[PDB]
């Protein structure tokens, strides 16, 4: 899936470098997603200056991956999308599953 | 002192947007029920509140 069209999908970018890049936001609802390994499961770095223990933080909701049809990724057990970006936009604004609904995205 | 279930609170003054989510009153506090899911821990308001709580905004009390 050419996901290079949008914004969150960031390959050249790790894990670490995921961390610091939102750091450098500095925003809460600081959402992008990371390209994984896997044929089919990126991962969505979500950050949001929150927590007490350790602040800012990074959460790493890896798409849960439900190889069936349709059935396919999902984070919030309420819903299943056979794409990333219907997940990615379904939480922009009403209201799903997620400890800070998306509301902010973020580039290179 | 933290046996099985553990207690959270919220940090800030994180609003509920829907049912399914649980209101917080910066300052309030409850119980854990599933502490193994990454988004939203099924708490429960002593008031008798059930909902999804924000992880982040959330922490375990500890001891």
């Amino acid at each position: 899936n050419n996901l290079e069209t949008y914004e969150w999908y960031n390959k050249s970018i790790s894990r670490d470098k995921a961390e610091k890049l939102l750091l450098d936001t500095g925003k809460e609802g600081a959402f992008m997603v990371r390209d994984s390994r896997t044929p089919g499961t990126y991962t969505v770095s979500v950050f949001t200056k929150a927590i007490i223990s350790e602040n800012p933080c990074i959460k790493h909701y890896h798409i849960k991956e439900t190889n069936d049809s349709p059935k396919r990724y999902y984070v919030a057990e309420k819903y299943v999308f056979d794409s990333i970006p219907l997940l990615i936009q379904y939480h922009q604004y009403n209201g799903g599953g997620l400890v800070t609904r998306l509301r902010y995205p973020v580039c290179g | 002192g933290s046996p099985e279930e553990t207690l959270v609170i919220a940090l800030y003054d994180y609003q509920t947007n829907d049912p399914q989510e649980l209101a917080l009153r910066c300052d309030e506090e409850y119980y854990l029920l599933d502490s193994s899911e990454i988004h939203w821990w099924r708490v429960q308001d002593k008031n008798g509140h059930e909902g999804y709580a924000p992880s982040s905004y959330l922490v375990e009390k500890s001891p």
